[PDB]
């Protein structure tokens, strides 16, 4: 017996008893099928926030926008998605326009290092480029 | 052949369980094998009056 | 039926099965849930299986 | 409270008294009605089988109830099982037949 791998990896005489009884009788208020599907919603797992992470090479993933307007746009889209959820043009809970200034919010984007330092030339391209100006070659 | 490494074949008064691991590995020892076996989560959902 | 949790089964050879999850040696779940009330087991498997043929 | 503990190796299944003791399925019992319907089909397959045969009785405490009558012949056999297992299978946590 071979489990699958998920994800991957690095390489890649006798009678019937007088009680038993095979008819239902009985139905669920709270219906046992309502509840399951609202269930396995609350059920699914929390969302992967990978914006702003290293990748294997280095350079940091995401896109390359200012922080509090990425925030709002994903507020935005917060907003749009609850509509869309709700089945209704317009939103009654709004993650967007609240009410609340909320001028100094910050979420995580492709803007920024973990050296505090900007990424308009992908990290490895810098190393790249420092290398370059020690390198030396044959002698004519 | 490294005689160090063997250990427990060699060495006549050494219990079978004592190993040198920190200054060399010794690639003759005593394993524990066993087989457990896990069931699933069974419970039977009962009423109260 | 099984006479542990009160489970029917439809084939009496496929009892084996059934109650080695119980923890007896007679002769793929993750959780097996019985209803008193009712007649409605319900069982899980993992998110990737098959067909979901009635499984959660 | 109500708990079943098989019988395993040849053993007697068991249910605890409210008391605390845990005693066999024969003898002389006393169940609310609310108790049989919230665990209809759990009780009758581990009674049934106990009362129909063995020595298990049961007074199940209702307060009220509508009966119907079936009027049978006294000079020949009759056999009241077919009825009294009927009613039990269609018992249900939120209704009762007559
Ligand atoms: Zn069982």
């Amino acid at each position: 017996k071979r489990i699958p791998r998920k994800t991957k990896g690095k390489s890649s005489p006798a009678t019937a008893e007088p009680g038993t009884s095979n008819c239902e009788h009985y139905k669920a208020r709270p219906g046992i099928a309502s509840v399951q599907k609202a269930t396995e919603s609350a059920e699914l797992p929390m969302k992967n926030n990978d914006e702003g992470t290293p990748d294997k090479r280095g350079n940091t993933k995401g896109a390359l926008v200012n922080e509090h307007v990425e925030a709002r746009d994903e507020a935005d889209d917060a907003t749009k998605k609850q509509a869309k959820d709700t089945e209704k043009a317009k939103a009654q809970v709004t993650y967007s326009d609240t009410g609340i200034n909320n001028a100094n919010e910050l979420s995580r984007s492709g803007n920024v290092d973990n050296e505090g330092g900007s990424n308009q030339k992908p990290m490895s391209t810098r190393i790249a480029e420092a290398t370059s100006a020690i390198v030396s070659k044959h002698p004519a | 052949i490294p005689v160090e490494r063997y250990n427990i074949l060699t060495n006549p008064d050494a219990p079978p369980t004592q190993i040198q691991l920190p200054e060399v590995v010794d690639l003759y020892n005593v394993v524990t094998r066993y087989a457990y076996e896990t069931p699933p989560i069974t419970a039977v959902v009962m009423g109260v009056p | 039926q099984c006479h542990v949790c009160s489970a029917v089964l439809f084939s009496p050879l496929d009892l084996d099965a059934h109650v080695a999850s119980h923890g007896l040696h007679g002769n793929r779940h993750i959780t097996e849930f019985i209803s008193s009330w009712q007649n409605h087991p319900i069982v899980q498997v993992s998110a990737d299986v098959e067909n979901r043929k009635t499984a959660q | 409270d109500c708990r079943i503990s098989f019988g395993m190796n040849g053993a007697a299944p068991m249910i605890r008294d409210e008391t605390g003791m845990m005693v066999p399925f024969e003898g002389n019992w006393i169940f609310p009605l609310a108790l049989w319907q919230m665990n209809t089909r759990y009780f009758n397959q581990q009674f049934d089988a106990w009362i129909k045969t063995g020595e298990l009785r049961i007074r199940i405490e209702m307060g009220a109830y509508p009966y119907m009558l079936h009027y049978y012949d006294p000079r020949q056999y009759a056999n009241a099982w077919n009825l009294t297992s009927a009613w039990l299978e269609e018992i249900t946590p939120t209704s009762i037949p007559s």
